[PDB]
């Protein structure tokens, strides 16, 4: 895992704020929380970056949960299941 | 104030020159620089017992004479 | 009408010009008044209208109470236009790159077509471009330095002519610049450099700034500032007209630096690129805003208490005092299957454990507690009873610091009834999982209350599956200490007395 | 102006079990109790049409209640409210105070603020029927109420008449759109005829911008619609039977086309002259041929739903007397 | 000439919306299998939904939610969905994997 | 009041601290629920409301009727959005610095016919 | 401490997805987790005996010689295949390491040989009579299941389908492939009755399923994790035995340091010839 992100571009890239600028450039909030969240909201901001929602550190920042584990999965309720088993509240 | 001797159980007013008294533990007043709380300590079981030579150790059971070895 | 559900699916930062301020405020501060009797002052930085902050009033924008309102946003109409702290840097470039006289640029957009768009004006910034002239302008570009006494001030010296670059000239400069230079130079439309004069600053919503300090100083609170700023643009003269080449009064010069530097410090005072609150001050740091607040945060119930090992627990059994298991509850949801079982529970109120401590009643969406309850209460379907917690329910185990996916693991809980005991109690081949031992290690212990979290916890973070170390792949857990000794000596084939044998009476009692 | 739109919107299930158990009734159920009767996206919903499109039942998944939700796109009959509509029924409901307040009590709900500058404002009364027409600025559909907020003054014919300059000829594919309003006219002409023609007649007559006798009415085949004061003796072309010769190859209309004055605005009929002989005091408006004929067709719906309108509002002697005050407002200013 | 910037709301354009595209039951390739977060998930939800509205298919009775959701999902029962998410291709659509909890193997859970 | 978490420690009757390295250990095991509970039920867990043709925080209250975007004076679409007062403040905050946060809604999603 | 939290940072955004890939926001960091799509937790060290064997200790141990057919010398020669990669992979690993020496133990999700032990001892009948069928019905079995075993990382319905199957989900099962070969060669499992084999298969596939990675899996703060633990040990163990001291070297590392401040840097250089490299005097000059 180490090695894989650290040669993901091409380029051996650190584990440092340069490493994850190279890596995730558009990961506005990520970035901010490593370290220099002035810095990085500035250049941003002048950017006009677009910060897609993924990962763990995002959807924190931005007060929701991280779409990884119970939650990487959709559960939808089956209708057709539901109305041939079962009925309706107003009987 | 209070009268000295009177158990301050969690949740009261205790008039000091502070009515609060939130520790969980009952006191006792024993004075009314004023409104001295004390509280009768024994050795309970998670208290810390060393020996001289370091040895620091957590109480982690009571037993009756009558289990002792 | 009704909101429906949605969730965020990506963020857009942007630079906000007055035009967003002037769009986005529910008020507009006017006076200086700062409380009007016990109501806030109209028209003041603690105007009602951007929020609440006190259970008297409500938020008139929207009609919640101090919760429930998200703190409602402002306008301050400034008198003369202030450069925004954020994007000095920005403005300096673009003076650097952009002609005085006309809006075309001083340098060759296919000189720096070639690099990526948020280099490009860098690049073009860092040429040298003191001594060009402009093709439609025959102005020769001037020379721009920044003032060393201030990181917001711009001097043009003109052939050893030097003049300060005010920020309404900076906003009539920009001003002429066409679209397409912004768009060659690699800055997008929303990023035009007009937008970096700001005419009508933002006051903060009520939210983010709730020291009110009402109820009755040393302290230094963001309002201060505001209230100071709000002064000072109220002293400077509503209609003031510069020109690049015009002389200002000099009281009237000291104001406007003044009000600068205020709002300078009001953004970034202690931010590097004592008494110095700062709204990005908030940001960094361990103890910032980011790291302390959005990245963990305080919780409610939850216990924490000293360990000791117990022989006698299983190794996915914590054993849990008594008044802890009465100080958290359990919440759940009356219904034709529950009712029964959940009966003693609230007879049993808070005299006698099992019990409870509140009910909340699904018809007038309150809750009661269950000592002061009237006979007429009864348990109906779909309300909520919060008992107390019973053996058998699990709960989340903790100890920090928390290095390894086994630091938070799920016990199912065992009530130590007796009223002395006072700690939390677990096998000791339990405490590989959390590298403790029992020398005054204290754990952190909560019991999840709701139905998802609690099939969760049971489910998903049971210490049966932290039994296999993820850093390793081998087992965690194993005899340890009196237990590897005994287990030699049990099957130790000879002992001193003889043969390593005993009778049924002894070899039944082993298993007992 | 009553017309189908397409809304999209997303559902709270606070119990999905029970939800599914019949999607379709609990869905369309669901969104009359919460759109149906308000304003919503710079319209006004009256009745829910059907669903053209919806999504599974989500779970919600950033909060631990149950409760699920529905992406639903549907279809609703809405009310807009244009510039310069007449409208026949506006109860006041607050005149005092130099404040002038009246609600509409038509199909589609509107509360209109009737300025106290003008004269003929001030001579409403409270409880009192009057006529209203919408100012030139556009209906605010704040979103959430329960009717729309104009504002207007009582309906004072206006001699100010404009010409439109055409250049280009209406192509057949632009007819196609047209047909769609030329629509609306037949069945508000066919509504006209249910209507007892004594009670049109006095209302047409009253708003007519030139006093004109009992005449024989100037009749047409697709409607009986009465005369006026003729200007220059032109003759008339019925727009209605434009169209329909339009659909037969008769798409010449280049020439000036306008509705002088002297027209009744509800009968079909326009004075289109090779030239511009009016006294139009503006400049002609140089405009394709679907925005004039869209301007000018439009034009008809607005006065022919007037008078329909007036008819229902007005329907016996009594209130026609309890409003002789109006009516005789319309006279001082009466040309 | 002077332009005045215009604010970041009038830009900004909503995304458009999606349409559910259901791979077809064959041209499925994710796994048949539950992972343990997914029968969690379908175990908390049936849980959570139970608490809110007691009806259930199942005949031997519990007095808790959680137990009539585990033995629902055990004994396939559980009314509800799986939906995977592949890909939302940038033309607008979103591509997904509908699976049934009912067919589908059930991982260890105890 | 500020952040609306629990107050500090046992001296002040507050919370307990779920520092970042618990939420780690709790993402690494998946308990997305579970974080979900401890971090806004028993929490600064709060609604925020933002509308989807702006991507801005809107007004809205269902008892006392209010239904209103600043920017799409018509045209709003609320939709509700759970979030953290942490959270809310941040995005504040960061507003007061004239960073303008946009928040794009996840798009409604319609099968096919 | 801090560079635990720089590494959960930076490996914070790695989360397994439904093909069992970790991706950056569909931005790939790895065609499947661990290249086998496996659990940590779910492997037990397991010996390959071929591995070690000669030529003909491997034909004398594993060449089934019962039946005259060419399937027995095809198995034979598949299991001769699966040594020499063996060999010549873990052979090259030694070439670019300082110290890395090859072995015959491999974590495995699947103990194949447990499981055939537990099933005879369970089911012990004796030595069965010789059935020519079926052997050969054996043979197709296990034939048959390790060419479908790569589907583990698809559902059962492509299975049933036989649509084609990635080469990279092919190399993962590679391994669990050989290891099958090897623990269910026809010498080894002569006693087994059809019935069994199938029941063996059946499990053999239901452990192999039990291990694979989690779709929603944070794999990268599980990496930052095991990764940062130890380095604990190796700063108080390095200081003891003090460049090269605790901090400098995992600096360098997680820094991407140039070579011109990699401190403590080194070499491996070996002779040019087989033959003088045992001499130590021609390697000392
Ligand atoms: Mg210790
Ligand atoms: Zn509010
Ligand atoms: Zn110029
Ligand atoms: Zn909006």
């Amino acid at each position: 895992m180490y090695a894989d992100l650290m040669t993901r571009t091409g380029q051996v890239t650190s584990l440092e704020k340069a490493g994850l600028n190279a890596r995730e450039p558009s990961n506005v909030l990520l970035r901010m929380a490593l370290s220099s969240p002035v810095q990085v909201l500035t250049d941003a901001a002048v950017d006009s970056a677009v910060n897609p929602i993924y990962g763990i550190a995002a959807p924190t920042l931005m007060g929701s949960v991280p779409r990884i584990g119970t939650m990487y999965s959709d559960i939808i309720m089956d209708e057709k299941y539901i109305t041939e088993n079962y009925k309706s509240v107003d009987s | 104030f209070v009268p000295v001797g009177t158990v301050v159980k969690k949740g009261d007013i205790i008039i000091g020159k502070s009515v609060m008294y939130g520790f969980d533990e009952p006191a006792v007043v024993d004075a009314v620089g004023l409104m001295r709380l004390r509280y009768e300590r024994n050795l309970n079981i998670g208290d810390k017992m060393s020996s001289r030579s370091g040895n620091k150790g957590i109480a982690a059971l009571a037993l009756p004479t009558s289990d002792m070895p | 009408m009704e909101a429906g559900y949605a969730e965020i699916a990506a963020v857009q930062f942007n630079i906000a010009g007055d035009n967003d301020h002037k769009r986005q405020g529910v008020m507009e501060v006017t006076i200086s008044n700062l409380f009007e009797g016990t109501l806030p002052a109209e028209g003041g930085i603690y105007d009602a209208r951007m929020g609440t902050t006190d259970h008297h009033y409500k938020c008139i924008t929207c009609s919640h109470q101090r919760k429930q309102c998200m703190g409602h946003p402002g306008i301050l109409q400034m008198h003369a236009p202030v450069l925004q702290p954020l994007f000095i840097a920005e403005i300096r470039r673009w003076l650097r790159v952009i002609c005085l006289n006309c809006g075309a640029p001083i340098v060759d957009l296919k000189r720096y077509e070639h690099l990526i768009r948020p280099k490009r004006l860098i690049e073009a910034a860092s040429s040298q471009t003191e001594g060009k002239q402009c093709y439609v302008c025959k102005a020769v570009h001037p020379k721009i330095v920044k003032d060393s006494e201030d990181y917001f001030t711009f001097w043009v010296d003109q052939q050893g002519k030097i003049d300060k670059l005010y920020p309404q000239i900076i906003r009539e400069i920009f001003s002429r610049v066409t679209y397409d230079t912004v768009v060659k130079l690699g800055r997008s439309k929303n990023s035009h450099p007009e937008k970096l004069v700001l005419k009508a600053i933002q006051i903060p919503p009520i939210s983010i700034r709730p020291g009110i300090r009402l109820g009755i100083q040393s302290f230094h609170d963001i309002n201060n500032v505001i209230q100071y700023l709000v002064r000072k643009n109220l002293l400077i003269p509503k209609d003031l007209q510069i020109v690049r080449g015009q002389k200002i009064p000099l009281n009237i010069d000291r104001n406007l630096q003044t009000i600068q530097q205020l709002y300078y410090n009001f953004l970034l005072d202690s931010v590097s690129t004592r008494p110095a609150p700062s709204i990005m001050r908030r940001l960094p740091r361990k103890e910032g805003r980011i790291r302390k607040s959005l990245l963990g945060s305080q919780v409610w119930s939850i216990s924490r208490s000293t360990i000791c090992g117990n022989s006698d627990l299983h190794l996915d059994e914590v054993g849990y005092p008594i008044s802890f298991a009465r100080t958290l509850q359990v919440a759940e949801t009356v219904q034709h299957y529950n009712i029964n079982r959940l009966m003693p529970y609230f007879l049993n109120g808070k005299r006698q454990y099992p019990g409870c401590s509140r009910v909340y009643k699904q018809i007038t969406q309150s809750v009661h507690d269950i000592e002061g309850l009237k006979q007429d209460f009864r348990l109906e379907v779909g309300d909520i009873l919060y008992r107390d917690v019973v053996t058998g329910d699990v709960a989340f185990f903790n100890r920090q610091p928390s290095l390894e996916r086994s630091s938070i693991g799920v016990h199912r809980i065992v009530v130590l009834e007796n009223p002395k005991i006072s700690t939390f109690q677990m096998n000791v081949s339990a405490c590989a999982w959390y590298n403790a031992d029992f020398d005054g290690d204290q754990m952190n212990l909560w019991v999840p209350w709701s139905v998802m979290s609690r099939v969760e916890a049971e489910l998903l973070c049971s210490v049966r599956n932290w039994f296999i170390s993820t850093k390793s792949s081998g087992p965690v857990n194993g005899q340890v200490q009196d237990s590897t000794v005994g287990s030699f000596l049990l099957t130790r084939t000879n002992t001193p007395m003889g043969k390593n044998v005993m009778n049924k009476l002894h070899a039944m009692g082993l298993f007992q | 102006m009553i017309d189908q739109k397409i809304f999209e919107t997303t559902l709270n299930i606070d119990d999905p079990t029970n939800f599914c158990t019949n999607v379709e009734a609990h869905l369309l159920k669901e969104l009359e109790n919460i759109y149906v009767g308000k304003c919503f996206k710079n319209s006004f919903i009256l009745n829910i049409t059907g669903v053209i499109q919806r999504s599974p039942c989500f779970i919600m998944r950033t909060n631990n209640s149950g409760r699920g939700y529905m992406h639903v796109r549907f279809s609703a009959v809405v009310s807009y409210l244009n510039a310069f509509d007449l409208i026949a029924a506006v109860k006041i409901i607050k005149n005092d105070s130099n404040i002038i307040l009246g609600e509409s009590l038509l199909t589609e709900p509107v509360t209109i603020v009737i300025p106290s500058s003008e004269s003929q404002n001030n001579v409403a009364e409270v409880g009192q029927i009057v006529p209203v027409q919408l100012a030139n600025s556009s209906v605010y559909y704040i979103p959430g109420r329960q009717q729309a907020s104009a504002t207007g003054s009582i309906f004072i014919p206006k001699h100010t008449f404009s010409v439109y300059h055409v250049q280009e000829e209406l192509t057949q594919e632009q007819a196609l759109n047209l047909t769609k309003l030329v629509n609306i006219i037949e069945m508000l002409l066919e509504s006209r005829s249910k209507k007892d023609f004594k009670q049109i007649c006095f209302f047409e007559k009253l708003y007519y911008t030139y006093s004109i006798s009992s005449d024989e009415i100037l009749d047409l085949k697709i409607w009986k619609g009465p005369k006026g004061k003729e200007m220059s003796r032109l003759k008339p072309c019925n727009v209605l039977s434009f169209l329909y010769d339009a659909l037969k190859n008769k798409s010449s209309s280049l020439g000036f086309w306008a509705r002088p004055p002297n027209l009744l605005k509800s009968s079909p009929l326009a004075y289109q002259q090779d030239q511009n002989s009016f006294n139009a005091t503006e400049l002609p408006i140089i405009c394709s041929a679907e925005v004039m004929f869209v301007t000018l067709l439009k034009e008809i719906i607005n006065y022919l739903q007037f008078m329909n309108d007036l008819c229902d509002t007005f329907n016996n002697e009594q209130l026609i007397k309890r409003h002789e005050n109006i009516w005789m407002l319309i006279e001082q200013r009466k040309i | 000439e002077i332009v005045e910037s215009p604010s970041i709301c009038e830009g900004f354009v909503q995304a458009s919306s999606q349409t559910l595209v259901i791979i077809p039951d064959n041209e499925r390739i994710t796994s048949n299998v539950l992972t343990t977060f997914e029968a969690t998930r379908l175990v908390a939800v049936r849980a959570q939904q139970l608490a809110i509205n007691g009806s259930t298919m199942l005949k031997k009775k519990y007095s808790s939610p959680i137990d009539i959701a585990k033995q629902e999902l055990f004994n396939r029962k559980i009314p509800l969905l799986v939906m995977r998410c592949i890909k939302v291709t940038p033309e607008g659509q979103k591509i997904v994997e509908i699976w049934n909890p009912r067919e589908m193997g059930i991982p260890l859970l105890d | 009041a500020l952040t609306g978490q629990p107050l500090d420690g046992k001296r002040s009757h507050g919370g307990l601290r779920l520092g970042e390295m618990e939420h780690w250990v709790l993402t690494a095991q998946g308990a997305m629920q579970t974080i979900i509970e401890k971090s806004h039920d028993d929490s600064d867990g709060c609604i925020s409301y933002i509308c989807r043709n702006c991507g801005e925080p809107a007004i809205y209250n269902a008892s006392h009727p209010i239904y209103k975007c600043m920017n799409c004076d018509v045209q709003a679409d609320i939709g509700m959005v759970d979030s953290r007062r942490s959270s809310i403040v941040f995005q504040h905050e960061m507003r007061a610095a004239n960073v303008n946060i946009t928040s794009v809604l996840s798009p409604r999603v319609f099968q096919p016919a | 401490g801090y560079a635990n939290r720089k590494a959960i940072f930076g490996l914070q955004s790695c989360i397994v997805d439904y093909y069992r890939r970790v991706s950056i926001d569909t931005r790939l960091v790895q065609q499947l987790y661990g290249e086998d799509g496996l659990d940590a937790r779910q492997l037990e060290t397991v010996r390959f005996e071929t591995i070690m064997l000669s030529d003909q200790e491997l034909e004398d141990k594993f060449k089934y010689t019962g039946i005259q057919s060419p399937l027995f010398e095809e198995e034979f020669s598949r299991l001769k295949k699966d040594r020499d990669k063996y060999r010549q992979i873990f052979l090259n690993v030694e070439n670019f390491n300082f110290s890395q020496l090859l072995t015959d133990v491999r974590q495995v999700p699947v103990n194949v040989a447990s499981i055939v032990k537990n099933i005879l001892l369970s089911s012990t009948s004796g030595v069965l009579p010789f059935d020519e069928k079926s052997i050969l019905q054996k043979y197709a079995m296990v034939k048959t299941f390790c060419k479908n075993l790569p589907y583990v990382f698809i559902n059962n319905i492509q299975e049933r389908l036989q649509t084609p199957i990635p080469v990279y989900l092919k190399r993962a099962a590679a391994l669990m492939r050989m290891l099958i070969r090897i623990e269910l060669a026809t010498v080894k499992t002569l006693n087994i009755t059809c019935e069994q084999m199938s029941a063996i298969l059946d499990l053999i596939r239901l452990q192999y399923t039990q291990s694979l990675i989690n779709y929603g899996e944070a794999v990268g703060i599980l990496a930052a994790q095991s990764v940062s633990e130890p380095l604990t040990q190796y700063m108080l163990d390095s200081h003891h035995r003090s460049n090269k001291s605790g901090i400098v070297r995992p600096q360098e590392i997680f820094s991407a340091k140039p070579v011109e401040a990699e401190q403590s840097s080194e070499m491996l250089l070996r002779l040019k010839n087989p033959e003088v490299e045992t001499n130590k005097t021609y390697a000392q000059e």
